RNA sequence: UGACUGCUCCCUAGCAUGCUACUACCG
RNA sequence: GCGGUAGUAGCAUGCUAGGGAGCAG
């Protein structure tokens, strides 16, 4: 607004027109002063609306412009703000299963097969060491998404089946580890 | 058409985090609370398409009461008196969304865009000339929708051909165009909801009746199991109006036409082309406005055997007594259409059944004391009617009716209505299920959707949509709309942070600050557009 | 939207006139916009006119309209021109810091890289523009020998003899192993498993490793690779600890250096340490010390190739254990002789040429004197670490020039890092000679090794040198002289005892006519490191200065094991070696 | 508690898309059952299982690092 | 703009309008000189608003021109796309046995409904389980529509070729199954 | 791969109409 | 000192075009 050379020629004419009313005039001297400030009135509106226009014009502009990169950035970036959306919100359920079974992935044990909620199917998980093993496995029963399973098979990681009360603490580092232990629901 | 059967999935809805979680802020989704999320993006496997598309089963080979049948006809055409239709040149025709889909194979080159672009208006006017003499069977490519709704079962609408739907644009735009813009007539198809509109709906819904009741209706798979004959009666009870822009051969062929593309067509579900039994190919240029016919005509018939179906000797009124024997004079016994009849059942339906109808969505106002003797068809029937004449079953269920007139519709459009005292009188405003509403903001069909700074204006249209809530006894409705006002502010507020953050300075002129105020929101729904 | 090149600001501004659309802020893009003709460029949406069919797409004459930019003639009335006040319209118009620094960027956009200039900016300037540079560079490079067509085979010949032919017009490309054909054969419709060829003069003579088999109807051509962008520098920020403390100090050494781990503890704490080194002398003996002195540092081995560095992998077997010893293959193929199925493993073997992603303690850049600033910077970028030493000296190899016409790159000014490395001199001091006598240590030392290395025994008097003069004359890029293989015939004919080496040549021609009498196979001279044997014989023909620098031999220089003679056909080796003159037929 | 889960099986469903489960007919299948049964739940024991169920399909796969997304 | 004969005029009342600010003329004078410029404003006035609505409409004649260029362009790449589809369908029709259905017919008009159970050298079979497969698709070789098919591939959903002899009682569970079978004509 | 119709919001552009604003022509 | 006619520009209304989005059948 005040960065024109309309907005200068402007404030003269205002300064011009208020000093002549105030000390006093005639008319002619008056009006003459008042077109030239009607002419500098009409060319600074117009100006200062002009310049309104554009500067929320650009702000419009860069407004669109930061929407049009945030699509991008998250229709490229989705996959990982899925991901992170998903697991925030399972740590947020704080449900007993889901944290069970999410622990167990984070570290050892995780599903070969989508696990079974009927007491009738069976479950196949891979555990890698015998931490989890421990944890996890006590006689014939295996501890898992917050249920009961009964061992029923536990291959190894060469398709070698072995027995349930074999592995042990100092018997633990003779057999391939990453084994398949299928249990059926309680 | 190809090597490998083609199995489309359905994808889940892309979350809105951030509105459930500014939504739960403000003491939403408790455990109890008469508002839970019921509408999702319900996804759907491979052998989804077909699946649905094998609903065509519903859709048997049904033989109308012919005398019936073409009285029926005339007084659905009384019904569509008041609009004007006929042929429309190429250069007439006004197509909404020309970057929507061109039915098949026309989707491998290019949107209906590049058809009526490549297609000069002489081009256009020869082939839709070329149907009035011919036969352009066409392939109607199904497509699985990916809208969230309250049920699990896949949506599928029809894509038309392009060849198909630009003919019929040119043949029964006119009737369409002047179908929605007549405000106060049966069909309601082209009257808004907003300003009033709603209020002035119902109330010409409640024209005359004596004893009022609401009474509305399901169709149970309308677009599936329609019979062939009642598509054929709405696209002939359509082409009524072409007594002067087409000769008798002219409206056969593009009845021909409607036949072969729209109501046994060959669809392309998957990748590979079947026979359509029957049915509403509901993607159609007419989809909208058939159905509406198709309403009207089960309603009509449905109040023909109400009266026929009835002991005329019990019937006290010796005036309705007269017209039903002069209802059955002019089905099975008169041969010729006895126009004077015609009027006169249109007439008493106007009084006595007066309908509100949208495509197979309906609300009657009707006769309450007439229905209870059989003059006029309750909700029997209409079950009948759809057992004999539509080959499903009606269940009344799926059929509310309303005994008070204060409280409108139970359910029309999705849309529920309350008496709200606005200004200094009372108006019908229609409020939607809440939970639509919640879940449209919280489930949406795009990740760029799950950042509301993105679209504000989404949000602005979806408290649009919420705004009568707040007028809703129950205080939850009311904070659906409060809550989505609130979450515009926030919109508004992070925009505004993050161009400041991207700025050295902030957006100093906004008037942007009547989103997040019910005044903006009330106008909507005032009888001043 | 990223951080700007030229400026570090943040920007979604991209010079759509460049090449690589570098990332420019609202006042350094201006600038670009009008000290240059890239007058072009884009955003969340390019700068151009969405009126329908306009063509302009200069800024300046671009003004921001409505909802997309326009111009003068298609502009609202409510126009707003996108270059204004200093700065190019876009988002950070605000946030923006821009850089008075922009003549070096409007110069290098727009240069040929056919200039000495070009190769002088990128040298001297900022790290973002000098890896902008390189990655342009690289791109000129791939779009200039793209810009040819499809060399097509017609007819099949016996072995090492195909009638390849060119384009319309289209000069030789190098004959010469600096090109290596990577293609992909159609058999009918897919483009797969040309193989790996490596044109060599007969007239084209194939070494391939491996067998191969070939389809019928195929093509040799040179497909491009994907140029991908630079982040890391070419050097890292220093800095040096107060304390040694988190280590692990095992308890054995190395007994035969004994006056080295004194300063190796330090480059375990140092970020950086420079070494007098040419490549295969000494410098594996550095790595295997460190190794046995720090088995708990992180060490990564790169190379350029498999055959050079086989050396390396037949010793360390012999050095170190075989469980200890993992070569992680990105999973186009090698040998596997290396463990299998290990991911978790200290040493780790791979290839400069495809470098997997990898993370380490220690890092040995072996062979960092032929890499170009870009060949830097991806190795930079690829791979990083938590300390990170640079192994090398400025004075051992100049990087060969393919566009060049006019200037010689200065032996000192290779890279910017390596001016500061031989600034003050090495820290440190290997005193143990296992290699090449005095007779070249100490001729080499006096010259550009600052007199430093170590004479342990005695000059044997096994050089020998021999002046001519020979004529020059060019036939494609290189000269045939009868003379000079007369008298080399001349000389081995009566002491048949030295015709037992593998000749080694700058030039491929002398060979190539030579294998007609004697057989020997063609090695060249830049990439001739890992083959070593007694009997050595050199020959750079002709007298040129681009040729006979101070140090571009300097890789097979040190690679002779009893003695090199040496043939200078310039004057500035005469008075510089202190060996003895000889007669010569 | 009820629409918490129903979301995340809404957002894990999305994960398991982006994942090319769908490439698996009978994993795909499965995954969408299940899904749009959680949704279709009345109660938070059903849903929860059902959650359970789901969420065995992403763990099953390493195609996901389960470290570096539990971030905590 | 910057060519026009207003210019000349402009400045001549420019320079008459400083010879009387310099010399202090009459009113007389200055009205007149003011009817000259604001008149001289007046002919420019209409350079400036009808000139430039003629430009203003040279731009939009020029702009609907080139829409209609491109969609005529459009135009010829959409029929050249549907005239290569139509003949490249066509080549594949074995006009061998649809000569022989159709010149069989009475006028050599026949539903389209029986083209592909006719004259179709590949049968495409989708079975949604093991029940329906053994009842349609049983062994290497399958008679429908009249005709003999013997099969030479089978895939499922995941378009992955599986064997005539997974499909059984126990295996078949472990099948994505909307099977599809392709067979082959014999003869 | 993304249908037909209807209603509603928001931004921009150009054009029709109500003003407002001043210079002088014309009596 | 006169009615202006005109004119051409801030302001308002409308009509059209283009883009983004929401709900409904
Ligand atoms: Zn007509
Ligand atoms: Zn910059
Ligand atoms: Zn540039
Ligand atoms: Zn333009």
């Amino acid at each position: 607004f005040s960065s024109l050379p309309s907005y200068a020629a402007f404030a003269t004419a205002q300064e011009a027109y208020e000093q002549a009313v105030a000390n006093g005039d005639s008319e002619v001297v008056l009006k003459k002063l008042k077109k030239s400030l009607n002419v500098a009135k009409s060319e600074f509106d117009r100006d200062a609306a002009m310049q309104r226009k554009l500067e929320k014009m650009a702000d419009q502009a860069m407004t669109q412009m930061y929407k049009q990169a945030r699509s991008e950035d998250k229709r490229a970036k989705v996959t990982s703000a899925m991901q992170t959306m998903l697991f925030t919100m399972l740590r947020k359920l704080d449900n007993d299963a889901l944290n069970n079974i999410i622990n167990n992935a984070r570290d050892g044990c995780v599903p070969l097969n989508i696990i079974p909620l009927t007491t009738a199917a069976k479950l196949m998980v891979v555990i890698p060491d015998y931490n989890t093993y421990k944890n996890t496995c006590d006689g014939t029963t295996f501890t898992y998404a917050s249920a009961l399973w009964e061992i029923q098979q536990v291959v190894d990681a060469d398709s070698k089946i072995v027995q349930l009360s074999e592995i042990s603490m100092d018997n633990s580092p003779n057999l391939a580890w990453p084994l398949i232990v299928t249990a059926l629901r309680a | 058409l190809t090597n490998n059967v083609a199995f489309q999935t359905v994808k889940p809805g892309n979350f809105n985090k951030d509105f459930y979680d500014f939504a739960v802020s403000k003491g939403f989704f408790k455990e109890g609370s008469s508002v839970e999320l019921k509408h999702f993006f319900f996804a759907q496997d491979g052998n989804a398409a077909i699946s649905d598309y094998d609903y065509y089963r519903y859709n048997l080979p049904t033989m109308c009461d012919i005398r019936q049948l073409l009285f029926v006809v005339e007084v659905v055409d009384k019904y569509f008196d008041c609009y004007d239709g006929g042929c429309i040149n190429a250069n007439q025709v006004i197509v909404n969304n020309l970057d929507k889909s061109a039915g098949f194979p026309f989707n491998k080159w290019g949107k209906a865009r590049l058809y009526y672009d490549s297609m000069s208006y002489e081009d256009q006017d020869a082939l839709f000339a070329y149907t009035k003499r011919n036969v352009i069977p066409t392939i109607t490519q199904m497509n699985l929708k990916y809208a969230i709704s309250a049920k699990n079962r896949a949506r599928t609408v029809a894509g038309v051909s392009i060849c198909s739907t630009m003919t019929n644009r040119q043949f029964h735009q006119k009737l369409l165009k002047s179908i929605a813009a007549t405000r106060g007539a049966t069909v309601v198809i082209g009257t808004s909801k907003f300003y009033g509109g709603w209020h002035n709906m119902l109330k010409t819904v409640y024209s005359d009746v004596e004893n009022p009741h609401l009474m509305g209706w399901d169709y149970p798979k309308c677009d599936r199991a329609m019979p062939n004959m009642l598509r054929i009666m709405a696209s002939l009870v359509l082409a009524r109006k072409h007594t002067t822009c087409c000769s008798l051969s002219h409206r056969f062929y593009r009845l021909a036409n409607e036949c072969a593309q729209v109501l046994s067509e060959m669809v392309m579900c998957g990748g590979s082309l079947y026979v359509k039994p029957g049915g509403t190919s509901s993607g159609d240029a007419t989809t909208a406005y058939a159905n509406s016919v198709f309403n009207i005509c089960q309603a009509v018939t449905a109040n023909v055997n109400a009266l026929l179906s009835t002991d005329g000797n019990k019937i006290a009124d010796k005036y309705v007594r007269n017209l039903q024997h002069r209802l059955y004079e002019c089905l099975y016994r008169n041969r010729d259409v006895d126009t004077d009849f015609v009027n006169e059942f249109y007439a008493y339906l106007r009084k006595h059944f007066s309908m509100m109808i949208l495509s197979d969505d309906a609300v009657v106002c009707f006769n309450s004391t007439y229905a209870s003797q059989g003059l006029v068809a309750s909700i029997k029937n209409f079950k009948s009617v759809l057992y004999y004449q539509n080959n499903v079953f009606m269940s009344e269920a799926k059929c509310w009716t309303e005994t008070d007139l204060t409280k409108g519709p139970h359910e029309f459009c999705s849309q529920h209505t309350m008496l709200v005292k606005q200004g200094d009188d009372y108006v019908y405003l229609p409020y939607p299920d809440p939970s639509r509403i919640l879940g449209a903001g919280c489930f949406v069909d795009d990740i760029v959707k799950t950042d509301g700074t993105l679209m504000i204006e989404r949000f602005v249209s979806l408290a649009i949509d919420a705004y009568p809530l707040t007028k809703h006894p129950n205080q939850e409705y009311a904070d659906v709309f409060h809550l989505y006002l609130q979450y515009i502010r926030k919109l508004h507020d992070e925009l505004t942070g993050h161009m400041l953050d991207m700025y050295s300075v902030m957006l100093t002129n906004d008037n942007t600050s009547r989103y997040w105020e019910p005044e903006f929101y009330e106008a909507m729904y005032t009888p001043h557009t | 939207v990223g951080a700007c090149v030229l400026c570090n600001s943040q920007t979604s501004l991209r010079c759509g006139a460049c090449i690589r659309r570098p990332f420019l802020c609202c006042k350094c893009c201006y600038d670009h916009v009008i000290s240059t003709s890239h007058k072009l460029v884009l955003s969340v949406n390019p700068y151009v006119c969405n009126a329908p069919g306009c063509d302009v797409t200069d800024v300046t004459q671009l003004y921001l309209g409505g909802m997309s930019y326009y111009c003068k003639s298609h502009k609202p009335p409510i126009s707003f021109p996108l270059c204004a006040n200093g700065q190019v319209f876009g988002l950070y118009k605000n946030t923006c810091v821009g850089s008075d620094n922009v003549t070096d960027f409007n110069a290098i956009a727009t240069c040929d890289w056919t200039n000495a200039g070009d190769y002088i900016l990128a040298n001297t300037c900022t790290e973002r523009l000098k890896l902008f540079a390189a990655e342009t560079l690289k791109a000129t490079e791939e779009t200039f020998k793209l810009s040819y067509g499809i060399a097509t085979v017609r007819e099949v010949l016996s072995d090492r003899e195909l009638h390849l032919s060119w384009e319309v017009g289209k000069p030789r490309p190098p004959l010469n192993r600096n090109y290596v054909f990577t293609g992909y054969r159609v058999t009918k419709n897919s483009k797969v498993q040309i193989g790996e060829y490596t044109f060599e003069k007969g007239a084209v003579v194939y070494r391939g490793t491996t067998t191969y088999k070939l389809n019928v109807g195929d093509y040799f051509v040179l497909t491009s690779h994907t140029v991908m962008p630079l982040s890391a520098p070419t050097l890292v920020p220093q800095e040096h600890y107060v304390r040694i403390t988190g280590l692990y100090p095992t308890l054995n050494i190395s007994d035969e250096f004994s006056s080295n781990v004194a300063n190796y503890q330090k480059v375990g704490m140092q970020k950086y340490s420079t070494l007098q080194g040419p490549p295969g002398t000494g410098k594996s003996h550095f790595a295997i010390g460190l190794a046995l002195y720090y088995p708990s540092a992180r060490i990564v081995y790169t190379a350029c190739s498999h055959a050079a560095v086989d050396a390396l992998c037949e010793k360390a077997l012999k050095y170190l254990p075989i469980d200890k010893c993992s070569r992680i293959i990105p999973a186009v193929e090698c040998f596997d002789k290396f463990k299998v199925n290990s991911t978790l493993e200290q040493y780790v073997f791979c290839t400069v040429n495809a470098l997997p992603e990898t993370t380490a303690d220690i890092v040995v850049f072996d062979e960092i004197s032929m890499a170009t600033n870009y060949d830097l910077s991806v190795v930079n970028a690829r791979l990083r670490a938590k300390h990170y030493v640079y192994i090398g000296d400025p004075a051992q190899l100049p990087a060969p020039r393919t566009l060049l016409t006019k200037g010689t790159l200065e032996p000192e000014y290779f890279n910017s890092v390596c001016r500061l490395m031989k600034t003050i001199g090495p820290d440190m001091f290997l005193g143990t000679c296992r290699r090449c006598p005095a007779e070249i240590v100490d001729t080499v030392s006096a010259l550009v090794y600052d007199n430093k290395l170590k004479a342990h025994k005695d000059k044997s008097a096994q050089c020998f040198k021999m002046f001519y003069k020979g004529v020059i004359t060019h036939d494609v890029s290189s000269a045939i002289n009868r003379p000079q293989i007369g008298v080399v015939r001349e000389f081995l004919t009566r002491n048949p005892a030295w015709r037992k080496a593998v000749f080694i040549s700058p030039y491929n021609s002398q060979n190539a006519v030579a294998s007609k009498i004697l057989g020997l196979p063609t090695q060249t001279v830049d990439s001739s490191q890992g083959s070593e044997y007694d009997y050595v014989i050199f020959t750079q023909t002709t007298e040129t200065a681009h040729s006979c620098n101070v140090n571009r031999f300097n890789v097979a220089i040190t690679r002779a094991k009893v003695g090199i003679l040496c043939i200078m056909s310039d004057r500035d080796l005469y008075d510089k070696l202190q060996f003895t003159s000889l007669e010569i037929p | 508690k009820m629409s918490d889960v129903k979301c995340t099986s809404v957002v894990l469903l999305s994960v398991l898309q982006q994942l090319r489960v769908e490439s698996s007919s009978k994993l795909w299948a499965q995954c969408v059952q299940l899904h749009n049964d959680i949704l279709l739940a009345k109660d938070t024991t059903e849903a929860f299982e059902k959650m359970v169920s789901l969420l065995s399909v992403l763990l099953s796969m390493q195609g996901a690092v389960d470290i570096n997304k539990l971030c905590e």
